[PDB]
RNA sequence: CGGUGAAAUUGAACUGGCCGUGAAGAUGCGGCCUACCCGUGGCAGGACGAAAAGACCCCGUGGAGCUUUACUGCAGCCUG
RNA sequence: CAGGCGGUAGGGGAGCGUUCCCGAUGCCGAUGAAGGCCGACCCGCGAGGCGGCUGGAGGUAAGGGAAGUGCGAAUGCCGGCAUGAGUAACGAUAAAGAGGGUGAGAAUCCCUCUCGCCGUAAGCCCAAGGGUUCCUACGCAAUGGUCGUCAGCGUAGGGUU
RNA sequence: GGUCAAGAUGGUAAGGGCCCACGGUGGAUGCCUCGGCACCCGAGCCGAUGAAGGACGUGGCUACCUGCGAUAAGCCAGGGGGAGCCGGUAGCGGGCGUGGAUCCCUGGAUGUCCGAAUGGGGGAACCCGGCCGGCGGGAACGCCGGUCACCGCGCUUUUGCGCGGGGGGAACCUGGGGAACUGAAACAUCUCAGUACCCAGAGGAGAGGAAAGAGAAAUCGACUCCCUGAGUAGCGGCGAGCGAAAGGGGACCAGCCUAAACCGUCCGGCUUGUCCGGGCGGGGUCGUGGGGCCCUCGGACACCGAAUCCCCAGCCUAGCCGAAGCUGUUGGGAAGCAGCGCCAGAGAGGGUGAAAGCCCCGUAGGCGAAAGGUGGGGGGAUAGGUGAGGGUACCCGAGUACCCCGUGGUUCGUGGAGCCAUGGGGGAAUCUGGGCGGACCACCGCCUAAGGCUAAGUACUCCGGGUGACCGAUAGCGCACCAGUACCGUGAGGGAAAGGUGAAAAGAACCCCGGGAGGGGAGUGAAAUAGAGCCUGAAACCGUGGGCUUACAAGCAGUCACGGCCCCGCAAGGGGUUGUGGCGUGCCUAUUGAAGCAUGAGCCGGCGACUCACGGUCGUGGGCGAGCUUAAGCCGUUGAGGCGGAGGCGUAGGGAAACCGAGUCCGAACAGGGCGCAAAGUCCGCGGCCGUGGACCCGAAACCGGGCGAGCUAGCCCUGGCC
């Protein structure tokens, strides 16, 4: 019976009509009622087409794969891991499958600060990966179908 | 005050009223409880007709409205009405029992 | 005189002429000349009189009705 | 101390009532809910209290939430009420005047007496289509373009085989 | 005191102007409802035993609203039920009933005439007819009556006996056929869209519904509906735009069959032997066999989609109880202020003359109950019919698959364009069979087509119940109660208004002007400025009285000043009223621009227009940085929230890609651009804000669909008359 919205929250701009005294809202006739006019963009659309193109995604719906999920040895070792075996499987918490564009696809070796690899078998190890993987101390592996 | 009722010809009390002096309930409807306690009317200073004396002004005015009347009165006045325990083969006897009691036995009085 | 008892148009108006003036044809703003209160039966000038958001127009990459060997098809005819 | 403060379009800020939702119904109230009617304390305002009259029962907020909402104004929408107007108008230039009568009142009903216009129709007739009414008896506040004790008007009853 | 010359001021309204009092017509309207509307559950078929839907009837005395229909305010029987009823009329004039009367329900009976109508016709609701019965004056007449389409449907070819349908229905529903606008700011591909609408038809819900499927993992496994799947994959004057599918999360989870010659059986066949035809079957393919020969076989658990029957049949409408106060008291009132005493697994609400747990209410408390009409459950029985192993020459689910063009689907608009689907011509395979993944070819894989049946989970709303930061009589259904009727239109078709007197009728005897209305009194009563259109009852406009004011005056208005009146006043002074004067072009819209002579504007009153859903997007108020949770399952007066972890957004990105990767594509180039740079977002809200949706609001020419009319008018046809 008291806690009114703290700061501002509550209705901030449902400003009614056009002006305390006066009122009318905008320009001249060009924007009447049935006036949801030249929408998004006129000459901007000209641009839109304005150019040949080199990106063609043809008559279809069934592409292959080579799973590009950006994973980071940095989140890993900085503070959420097990320096030898984690595997795609163990990466749930990992913020490299817990987002959206390929959750379950493939975890690559964002080899960065300090070493730059992966000491846990898997798939996605930058070349830089293979190398600092070998330095950091890791057993990486990669079986198929 | 519905398809169901309170007392009938009965004999009862006037709480919120002007009389309280209970007495003969000459008639009581089914829906509008409309009941006449023969306890407060008028004259309708009649037609001027020979319907009433050629020189008229009806007398017995008695349409009893309000329902704050304290129906039923055993050796007890204001009391609700019980129901049954049957007791006998085929026994409704929704007689009135509370504190004192009265059921309007078909005898000595209604 | 008596019985009767409507109808558009219109801010409200108590609304002279002037010479002037003003968006450029004014009772209503300027300076000035006459002229009190009211009403009837008339006379048509103004108040752009009423009347209908001009059928003159323009304008609206508006509509609709012919048309023509404009554009595309439909019909029916002719035809492997 | 600056220092500024005409100012639509338009952009920013900040308040106003307004009917509902909690209203953690507080209740207030027949010594009145409410809307109303009037008023030289409150508000920089949108509003406020408060006083007085009406008026018959509601109404509601301390704090916050929800919105068919605040309107001259759109030849607007619906309902009133005005205006020329007590002038224009009464539906045909086929005219009517009297006497007595009945009546609460009769230019405007009834008889009867003078009189004009139809007559080739303002004739009768069948039919159509109307479908009450026709009659007889009461009545007129509505209706006839005022009348009106008259009616094809209102009330009732009977009426065509 | 009188005469004359001069000057200055005064009152005197027919009406009008501002102010005050008091009326009237007008209904705002505050509140108030047996009335809507919104969501959710319940419910979901009517009809020839001629229905839905109406015409004319009856109520002693009734136009009408009612219910019945000719046995007509109803008769019968059973279920229910407490003592009153002869519906809304209360009035008249008569009644039935505690030897369950009014009435609530379930099954009863005639059940007028119309309406599918059907015995025939016909402008429906009215006129005709043929058969047996009857009565009357017999025959002729004429009534009750039972009687007599049509359809296709199967049965005895002769019953033409015995069935079926048809006729409806607010919305949902399947297929049949199927359109312009508007967008694409033109517009012809395109678009709205397979949308509106005409139709046919099965239902109570149909729809679809056991795979020549998916999809590529050596995977799934009916069909339907929800969330997600991307609005990506993509379709395209690649433009406006349009836009999937497997999977995953969820819900709901039966699967079952027939001709399929072979068997034999059989009857008809033709014509006889050994072909076809049609009945019984075993076979009667579920994810593949089925049949016929040889051998191992085999001697009790399975119910349907109602197989089916009996039940606690859920209800239908009637049921029942059921908690505790009185004294006082201010009041016309109290249920109120006050006193003490009271209930509570039931302080949900309404109702009893102003606001009660203990007063009215058969409610929340809990419980109740029936011999009819409906079944899921739980279980039984009824159980058709399913339910083995190898061997062997094979014959045994469709008449067209398939391929040419002509077309439909589909996220496909013509394309390299696949699969299903059909209009033309071609024109076959039995499990080495044949369509399907990749136009197509070589593979593997997939499924088993060209028959059949149905449940269960999303839709829909006529009808019932309930709840509403959903409405109050101009909003709500237009419609709150003799509104889908008044009334306009030819028909099609359009389509109002009017809610409240009061607490209860005690609503007005009676006297008085009057033809009447209506007007003064008496009584009403708490009021009648509560008096019958009669609550609250304001603005507008017209009225009766009072104050100031007004006849040498030129001005929207006004209004600053002041002076004369009159007013409350203690004075201060405050009111209203103005004559003298100063200065003052009225407001809205669209205008370079308005006094307008440009416009809107008649006056009052109530209505009267920047929203909602998402997408988003930027802000900013709030939770953790990885942050947040749909569809559901579950607990839920209050119904209490909890859980549900298919996801989408982040978390490097760079590229047409191959990919590489914090690096990177160009590239043979150490030169640039996307960065690296986290400088964490992610979610909830509130809000400026676009995109789609009618998105400030009402506004047009018109285009398109389906119907409506020749008593419209011109024509033509038939048929009288008149000149």
């Amino acid at each position: 019976l008291r806690p009114n919205p703290g700061a501002n929250k509550r209705r901030k701009r449902v400003g009614r009509g056009p002006g305390s005294g006066h009122g009318k809202t905008a320009t001249r006739g060009h924007k009447g009622q049935k006036s949801r006019s030249g929408g998004l963009k006129d000459p901007r659309r000209f641009e839109g087409g304005r150019s040949t193109t080199l990106m063609r995604l043809p008559k279809r719906g069934m592409q292959g794969q080579v799973p590009g999920e950006i994973k980071r040895p940095r989140y890993q070792g900085v503070n959420l891991k097990d320096l030898a075996r984690f595997e795609g499987e163990v990466t749930p918490e990992l913020l490299v499958r817990a987002g959206l564009l390929k959750k379950g696809y493939r975890l690559k070796i964002l080899g960065e600060g300090e070493a730059k690899p992966l000491k846990v078998v898997a798939h996605a190890f930058s070349k830089s990966a293979l190398e600092k993987l070998k330095a950091a101390g890791g057993e990486p592996v990669l079986l198929e179908a | 005050m519905r398809v169901k009722m309170h007392v009938k010809k009965g004999d009862t009390v006037l709480v919120a009223s002007g009389k309280y002096k209970g007495r003969v309930g000459k008639v009581k409807e089914v829906l509008p409880k409309k009941y006449a306690v023969i306890v407060e009317g008028v004259n309708i200073v009649k037609k001027a007709v020979r319907v009433s004396p050629k020189y008229p002004q009806g007398g017995f005015i008695e349409k009893e409205a309000p329902l704050h009347a304290s129906k039923v009165r055993p050796i007890c006045p204001a009391c609700g009405k019980p129901t049954r325990v049957r007791k006998k083969f085929l026994e409704n006897g929704k007689k009135i029992r509370v504190c004192a009691k009265c059921g309007g036995a078909l005898d000595t009085e209604e």
